[PDB]
């Protein structure tokens, strides 16, 4: 869910 | 070098590429010296958790040092 690791 | 122009980077992206340069360092620090290695895991891991490479390289290299007596680390980050 984290943009980071996306 | 690339650490070096790191302190160049867009902010935005900046946490990423230094996540990913801290993980190359720490590869580099293994194939080296496994604590250089194990340090920078632990950096990275409080740094983000949810990155999967890092923990399994350092409950990897814990279970060579612990000789397989980490199972419950394994199983965990099953």
């Amino acid at each position: 869910d984290d943009p980071l690791l996306k | 070098q690339s650490l070096e122009a790191l302190n160049n980077v867009s902010p935005q992206n900046k946490e990423a590429l230094s996540i990913t340069l801290h993980y190359n360092k720490a590869r580099v620090e293994e194939v080296s010296n496994q604590s250089e290695a194990e340090k920078l895991y632990s950096k990275l891991m409080e740094k983000c958790p949810g990155y999967t490479s890092n923990k399994i390289r350092y409950i990897y290299l814990l279970a060579l040092k612990s000789n397989g007596n980490n199972y419950a680390d394994v199983q965990q980050l099953l």
